[PDB]
């Protein structure tokens, strides 16, 4: 009920300690994006790793 | 998939 299909991660905060990563939630607007732990990507690791790669190679 | 906040 409460789990939905992950599109692509969009950005990166850390916020009082916790590391969090923006989410665009598949077939939603960017309204409806929101801020997840990484605790809640261990099951799309890849989703994450490509959000990485860019923030790496933009750098740079 | 995954919990959304």
């Amino acid at each position: 009920e409460d789990v939905f299909e992950v599109e692509k991660i969009l950005d990166m905060k850390t916020e009082g300690g916790k590391v969090l990563y923006k989410v665009r939630w598949k077939g939603y607007t960017s309204d409806d994006d929101t801020w997840e732990p990484e605790i809640h990507l261990e099951d799309c690791k890849e989703v994450l790793l490509e959000f990485r790669k860019k923030i790496a190679e933009n750098k740079a | 998939f995954a919990l959304k906040s």
